[PDB]
């Protein structure tokens, strides 16, 4: 018979109960408590300039219709006792395609205190809209948003706060981050108000401030640079008779280089303006393609005026790496300081 | 050059109503957030309201219910309406723009920056 | 108060059927239609086709759900549109799509106290469209969204937009990557196939690529390698290893850029303006090559000639290369 | 008129969570298979896609009925209603019925109480392959299918007389394999929640070398008769005859790459790895004979005149040589 | 009550249906009219040989069971109806996954006149299999078939018959073409007979004609070959001292004939035959390894005997154009024919 | 006979309660369960997971399910565990999964006549495990599976492994292409949450990747590469542009097998074992390209010393690369 | 070379059962649709019956239900079952094979034909 006693509760309460009404119709404002336990931080992608986020998402709100008095205080029932009775509409308003996990059954939990307070959780995977500015990639750091809240209800009749203060209402697990080339420096936890064709509703909002790490981009792009840049230097040294020689080095340095800036925008989305790392390339470009028209220059005077093409070619040993080294400078303080 | 123009503003007599504007030229601000800062003379400078491209509007504990903003995207422009003005608003209000790094309600996390317009209530 | 609320719905819904439009053997019910754009993104030309998300709202009138005593609009439960009727309205271009389900099915069911019915649903698609490349990268797309009814007629069911040209709104707070959205515009017809006539309306963009990305990638890369090949007219013609690395090196690599470019495009079989450029630019600086040809051929009987040959291709060749700039850049912008 | 009237005696008191005889004997199910085509094998993930028409037919007591009529022959309306075998495949990686414009399914029942049950099936199968002889390789892709809950004292399987049938063998998906031959067999596999009869499909496939001579093996014999050139441009050419053997190599590396991205990331040497290793061995000794021959120029010029006589017979005749040996190694030896 | 005498109308008709007996059960032979209105005929995938075909696919039977009186003669209802009372099972032979859409409501509708005839159309998007033979390619034209019929219904149960005439019955819209590489001829509307283990078949049959477009092969592959060709015989016209010069313009065209080689079969499935661009390639790649082994023999002829050498260098500069050009009448007129 | 078994199975599910658990409001229910593990494939750097197929198994008893008078284990069709309670477990590091479906559900229920239920799912999940790629290639990884009640604390539910440590079979036969199983391991604990303290079973794997594959790849071209350079050694100073050729191919053929690798894996920030010989190579051939550019220039003053140059490259440069191979092989293995 | 072989036929009398049979040499002719046609003396090619690789029957309205056609995709060869066989049906039959472009009851789809084989029918 002990069993039997919570089969009647749950029967009585369920005796009579409209699940198409919010609690409160037309006499009070329903109140949601929120808060999320962030299990994993996914990947941030830019070409399609989103993320990915695994959450446990909780949800509290009172219900005076499932008020009883029993031998305990409160039911953890199962999650098909969540669709026998109302529950909020809550979405995600920049969320792109998320999924509610239901393996090995629907992942969630309900929990009726005799108060009629109810407590729903659930596990799921969203992906969010991140737009980027990616004006000083890749040394570029974003805030990317969360933001969530009823579909239907508008504010005068359902309305969210969290659950304690705004900082602590979000918590992220210390083991949870799957950032490859990011890193989660904060969180920051809000609230506002968007209006509709519809009407005013509440919308809460979390804000993941995330900052690139450059590590990948010194190895794949700033290095195979460099080297090439530094290699048409070392025709300044061949003596001016190696004309087949210094011209090998010419060209394949320029080729390279045309390789290089084709292939640093794969990852990134078709923007329409120039990055940091744009301004690298070209740059780099312009002294690649430089070391090439002094040879000319200097293969041009040979014969004819041989003092002066001598000269060019002391002049040159000096000035080409100097203003490479002062540019690195320059290019490096400018954007690691921002 | 990014230049962000105020306008509206002036001398209000025992409160009432009065529009605050401000025009950005030179850039393009549809992805960023458009906020509001009021600067009272010596104290410090203080979030108003903001606004990022979700139409979501964000205020402050002092100006809420109060003062509205709204975005005109097409003409990428920011106002603020200063309803139920006190003498207690008596202060510089601003207009900035940014992406809100480590937070929309800070001073620091916008980039670009208005000149100023003077708010004055009389009583 | 609250068992009051539970009775009239429960009364209007007994007896109800699902089976019949409103007015059933009447005159058409109307519906209008309003779309709140929540963003556009995935524009491919490989696929043709374009993601479209968006708060696509539908409001009619049905005697049935009409309810007196209760001052309010009754917000109900998503779930109860599965007992009412509700538009059979399909996306024809529609190639795929979904209504989001996270947390619950993003849907909206609000009922006002005359009968009339709000119902929204928040919906993305990836609707289709057919680009016109032959201009590319600078073209122009106008890409669509039909809106149809399925089973019903313009006899059963009437298609407007609500609020006129003010129907659609969002559309100003986007900002693509590689396109900006020039120009929305909202047309209402009728459509008649084999079955009878249906309503119809449709929502257009005509979208305009931003240059500023093919600029860096193929433009500047095919000018440059250009440029480098006019090098070889200043070297000397008696240095044949020099002069043939340098425009054999210009001549292939000019053939790879042509070729890498068209991956990540359909095998559509014109010419598009991009690939006049690139077959402009290997015209130049297979000429280059074959002048330096002619002059080793003729260096030996005829020295003289032969240096006067390089020092006139100093000349036309950079003065021909921004003639042709000019003509393109003209013609296409 | 009393067709309805058979059915509804049919399904009155029908309990479909018990099997036919759930305390007498086993239930005997015959099984068929129509092969529509066997899709695209994928070697990256080793495995192969199956379209079929699957049979089943067993008896049930419950089902019989007395009339003219000898068989109803209903749709899928009824499947859920009766008692079916939980029948899966036990290799399969993601298999779907069809479902347009109505569920693909199909159900005959006999007067006797014999029933039908044939529905259509688009398997992802898993089939491991061995790929030490690629491109010269054979395997046999099984199809396993069994019961998940049912031991081998509830329900039995068995194959007709004549059970997996093909219609065009060649009209399939099948671009780099030749269909061969189908066994079937039957055994029982011992789990650890009981014994379980077990019957297998095996798919004997053999692969097509046209490809591959297109893809890598003739590049890769014109790269090293390239390198052949060099031996007949005169020595004093140092620029030249270090260009033509400087870009063969590093060409040769180009295609050892490309050869490899149709295997998956196994680590054993396949024997197109054989072909082309032994290639880059002759492409870089030509370039290191001339290296020798080089140096060799101004010491002993009269010596350096035999060096690169003997090449235009000595690799000629090597490569010529390691083409026969490798050929019938793999295939007349295994 | 103006609703209510349609409503007790349906109720009647739905009172004792049996949806499990085909009409006319073991009294007559269930005929069924069928017609397709494509309304866009989708791209053609050579990687998968199969195509993709959006259609509005329209049946009608008669069943006197639906029989009925009222003021109005037909019952334009809803699609929720379809589901209650009997509807083909039909089934495309070579169909692989399709789709049925579902966006807003499923795209069905249902018809039911006074005399009890049904029409019943759905709004599918039918990817089916098309075998092809590329011996030809690029230059090929398939005929991609389009069979359906029912799946548990015999053909002395169940037969399949065009509304209209046969022509008529499949309609292409005007403006429906997806294709980026082909041309939709026409097509060919049939109807024939499958023998199976289980019985006799009607199985209707349509047939679409496609040709391939060759602009885009032109560009990609044939240019770039014939390009090639005339580079390597420009080495022709270089004196024969210029031996550093020469082997460069050997080497390089050797190379890029191989890069083009294996570029051009990545469009294909990896079929294990020659195609009609291979040949091409083949004998361009023959002309360019021919004209690098024409200078090896002009090289070791020379210096021993200089006259030869010249008269080798003066042949080949006509012999190698000429013979290119023969080549290129012969193969062109060959295959645009068939 | 057949009868009585359905009079039987109905008694058994009237009155029976599907919200409640087993001795709802007393003692926990225990859970136990078994693995049995039919494929380990897809593990996959870039996406950083695996995927597992398993015939996933729980047992545990409930007093309601206890029937008298049949001595059978009564194995019932798999919908009927729609009517029945299960547990709720649940996979923390699961991104997506699924039950197959052909033919029927996979998943089996089968009672005892002490009311003990064992049900049994063919489950099939894509799981994410993070690597720390600093050794690839000579790595060794560690993917885990975590098992967990989600609405259930240790107050209601225990799991526990059925068997002990052989309650995961079939990792002998697990096929992996690229990695080899060493160790397989059971664990159980207890996790605590804010809405409290849950149990929880976790297996784990560990992987060792196999380097015969990235032998053939990268460590062989990237060796025949360098020792190319050095044929520059034994050519005369006075060929240029032989030397000069043969040193530009080989500094530009690392950098491009340096850079075609890392485009296979995650844009990771720090350096893999595999970069750190790719740069090593890099820096032989870099130099050797470099002290060719000191014998050009010194050459024409004084030939003696460039001789001298040429001489012990030919040794130090041999030598110093198997020099670095020693080191480098010795301390990652 | 491809050989469209014929045998059987030949002289019947008074209807019966005459099957030709066709077989295909040289190239495996499975993905192809292998048909046959009737050409009567002066009059024109009649189209008879053909098979496709998915096993699908085709006939002609004046021969449906008489001749039945069959494929031995095994053996590469098809046959044609004549029954019921009247004067009207003498003539030389043809075998044919092709992929069915522009239809597959037009003669000129068929890239492979037979030698023929006569068929006389006395009555
Ligand atoms: C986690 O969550 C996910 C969801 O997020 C969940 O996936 C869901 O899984 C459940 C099962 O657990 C699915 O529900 C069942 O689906 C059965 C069919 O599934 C196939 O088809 C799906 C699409 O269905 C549409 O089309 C078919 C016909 O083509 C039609 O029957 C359906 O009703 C439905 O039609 C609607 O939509 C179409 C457009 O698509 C419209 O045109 C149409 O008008 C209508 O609106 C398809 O989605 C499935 O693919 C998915 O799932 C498979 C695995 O199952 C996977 O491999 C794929 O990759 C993909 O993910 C799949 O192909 C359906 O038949 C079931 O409905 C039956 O049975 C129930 C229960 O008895 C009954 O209530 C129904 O009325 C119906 O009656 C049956 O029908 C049988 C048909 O053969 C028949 O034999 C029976 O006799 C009976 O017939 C009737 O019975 C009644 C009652 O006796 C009687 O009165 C009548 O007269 C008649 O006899 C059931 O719906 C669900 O679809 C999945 N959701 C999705 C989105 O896929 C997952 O399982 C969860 N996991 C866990 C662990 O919890
Ligand atoms: C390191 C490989 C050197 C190959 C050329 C050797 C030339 C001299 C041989 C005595």
């Amino acid at each position: 018979d002990n069993t039997t006693v919570f089969t009647r509760i749950l029967d009585r309460l369920l005796d009579g109960y409209d699940n198409r009404l919010r609690p409160g119709l037309g006499e009070r404002v329903t109140e949601v408590k929120t808060d999320i336990f962030v299990t994993s931080f996914g990947p941030v992608s830019d070409h399609d300039m989103e993320y990915t986020i695994d959450v446990f998402f909780r949800q509290s709100w009172k219900d005076e219709r499932l008020k009883f008095k029993g031998p305990m205080t409160v039911l953890r029932l199962n999650n098909l006792m969540a669709s026998k009775i109302w529950t909020p509409d809550t979405f995600f308003h920049n969320g792109k395609k998320s999924v509610a996990h239901n393996m090995t059954m629907p992942n969630k939990l309900l929990r009726i205190t005799e108060d009629g307070t109810l407590l729903y959780t659930m596990r799921l995977t969203v992906r969010a809209e991140c737009p980027m500015h990616l004006e000083d990639f890749p040394m570029d750091a974003h805030a990317c948003p969360l933001k969530f809240g009823s579909y239907a209800y508008t504010r005068a009749e359902v309305v969210y706060e969290w659950t304690r203060e705004p900082a602590r209402s979000v918590v992220v697990a210390e083991d949870g981050s799957r950032l490859n080339q990011y890193d989660l420096l904060g969180q920051t936890v809000d609230s506002g108000i968007v209006q509709s064709s519809t009407g005013e509703y509440v919308v809460m909002t979390t804000h993941f401030h995330l900052k690139r790490k450059i590590g990948y981009f010194v190895i794949q792009t700033y290095l195979p640079c460099i080297m090439t840049v530094i290699l048409s230097q070392v025709s300044f040294w061949l003596n001016r008779e190696s004309v087949p020689a210094r011209t090998v080095f010419g060209v394949t340095t320029v080729l390279t280089m045309t390789t290089l800036s084709i292939s640093a925008r794969n990852s990134l989305p078709k923007v329409a303006y120039a990055t940091a790392m744009d301004w690298f390339i070209a740059v780099c470009y312009a002294f690649v393609f430089s070391a090439l028209i002094e040879f000319a220059t200097v293969n041009y005077f040979t014969k004819s005026q041989p003092a002066r093409a001598a000269k060019i070619d002391r002049l040159s040993r000096i000035a080409f790496p100097l203003l490479f080294g002062i540019f690195n400078l320059v290019y490096w303080a400018t954007y690691l300081n921002r | 050059q990014v230049q962000l123009q105020e306008s509206g503003g002036g001398l209000v007599q025992a409160g009432g109503s009065l529009r605050v504007s401000c025009a950005a030229s030179g850039r393009t601000f549809t992805t960023y957030i458009m906020a509001w800062f009021r600067q009272a003379p010596g104290k410090e400078r203080e979030f108003l309201a903001a606004m990022d491209q979700g139409r979501i509007q964000y205020y402050g504990d002092s100006v809420r219910g109060r003062f509205t903003i709204s975005r005109d995207y097409a003409k990428n422009s920011v106002d603020l309406q200063l309803d139920g003005l006190r003498p207690e608003d008596t202060a510089v209000y601003y207009c900035a723009a940014g992406a809100g790094f480590w937070g929309l309600r800070t001073a620091s996390s916008y980039h670009y920056w208005g000149q100023g317009t003077q708010v004055t209530v009389s009583s | 108060n609250m068992s009051f609320v539970k009775e009239t719905v429960d009364k209007l819904l007994k007896g109800y059927d699902i089976r019949l439009r409103p007015d059933f053997g009447g005159p058409p019910v109307c519906v209008g239609m309003n779309i709140d754009i929540a963003s556009i993104d995935m524009v491919s030309e490989v696929n043709m086709d374009y993601t479209l998300t968006m708060y696509f709202q539908q409001y009619w009138r049905d005697k049935r759900l009409a309810y007196s005593g209760i001052p309010l609009n009754l917000t109900l439960d998503n779930r109860v549109a599965d007992q009412l009727w509700v538009p059979d309205t399909y996306f024809l271009n529609d190639k795929k799509s979904f209504v989001h389900g996270v947390t619950v099915k993003n849907r909206m069911i609000r009922l006002h106290p005359d009968g009339t019915v709000l119902y929204g649903l928040r919906i993305t698609t990836t609707a289709a469209c057919m680009m016109d490349l032959r201009r590319y990268p600078l073209d122009e797309q106008n890409c669509t969204l039909e809106i149809e009814s399925y089973g019903y007629t313009t006899d059963d069911i009437e298609f407007y937009w609500r609020g006129g040209d003010k129907a659609v709104t969002g559309v100003e707070r986007i900002e693509l990557p590689q396109f900006s959205i020039v120009e929305h515009r909202l047309v209402s017809r009728n459509v008649v196939f084999a079955t009878g006539a249906y309503p119809r309306l449709s929502l257009s963009f005509r979208l305009k690529r931003n240059i500023g990305y093919f600029i860096l990638q193929t433009y500047m890369p095919s000018i440059l390698i250009t440029i480098l090949s006019w090098v070889s007219f200043w070297i000397n013609y008696d240095a044949s290893a020099a002069r043939v690395a340098l425009g054999i090196t210009t001549v292939l690599t000019m053939t790879t850029i042509n070729t890498h470019l068209r991956e990540t495009l359909p095998k559509i079989p014109y010419v598009k303006a991009i690939d006049m450029y690139l077959m402009g630019c290997f015209v130049f600086v297979f000429l280059a090559l074959l002048e330096y040809a002619f002059v080793n051929y003729i260096f030996f009987s005829q020295p003289a000639r032969a240096a006067a040959i390089d020092r006139w291709s100093r000349i036309v060749f950079p003065f021909t290369f921004s003639l042709f700039n000019l003509v393109y850049w003209l013609y296409y912008v | 008129g009393d067709v309805t009237v058979i059915l509804n005696n049919l399904l009155e008191g029908y309990d479909n969570k018990l099997r036919p005889d759930i305390g007498v004997k086993p239930t005997l199910i015959h099984t068929d298979m129509y092969v529509n085509s066997i899709g695209p094998v994928n070697a990256i993930n080793m495995e192969y896609t199956i379209d079929i028409f699957f049979a089943q037919t067993w008896y049930d007591r419950r089902l019989k009925f007395n009339s003219t009529i000898k068989v109803l022959r209903l749709n899928s309306n009824m499947v859920g209603k009766i008692w079916i075998p939980d029948t899966f495949f036990r290799n399969s990686k993601k298999a779907d019925a069809h479902w347009i414009t109505t569920p693909n399914r199909m159900l005959r029942i006999w007067n006797d109480g014999r029933v039908l049950y044939t529905l259509r099936l688009t398997i992802d199968a898993e089939c491991q392959l061995q790929l030490h002889n690629f491109p010269m390789d054979e395997h046999s892709c099984p199809l396993e299918f069994s019961s998940y809950g049912y031991p081998r004292e509830e329900i039995v399987y068995q194959w007709k007389r004549s059970s997996v049938e093909v219609g065009d063998t060649r009209s399939w998906r099948l671009y780099q394999f030749s269909f061969v031959g189908l066994r079937n067999t039957t055994e029982v596999v011992k789990t650890t929640s009981g014994d379980y009869v077990v019957m297998s499909v095996y798919f004997d496939l053999s692969r097509r070398m046209g490809y591959f001579t297109i893809q890598t093996y003739i590049p890769c014999t014109l790269i090293v008769v390239l390198s052949w050139v060099s031996f007949w441009i005169n020595k004093d050419a140092v620029p030249a005859r270090t260009s033509l053997g400087i870009t063969t190599v590093l060409t040769m590396t180009t295609l050892s790459t490309i050869a490899r991205k149709s295997l998956p990331k196994v680590s054993y040497v396949t024997a197109m790895d054989l072909f082309v290793s032994v290639c880059f061995i002759f492409v870089f000794s030509a370039l290191v004979e001339y290296g020798t021959l080089h140096y060799f120029v101004s010491s002993q010029p009269a010596r350096a005149a035999k060096m690169d006589s003997y090449a235009r017979i000595f690799f000629p005749t090597a490569f010529c040589l390691f083409n026969l040996v490798y050929w019938v190694s793999y295939l007349y030896l295994g």
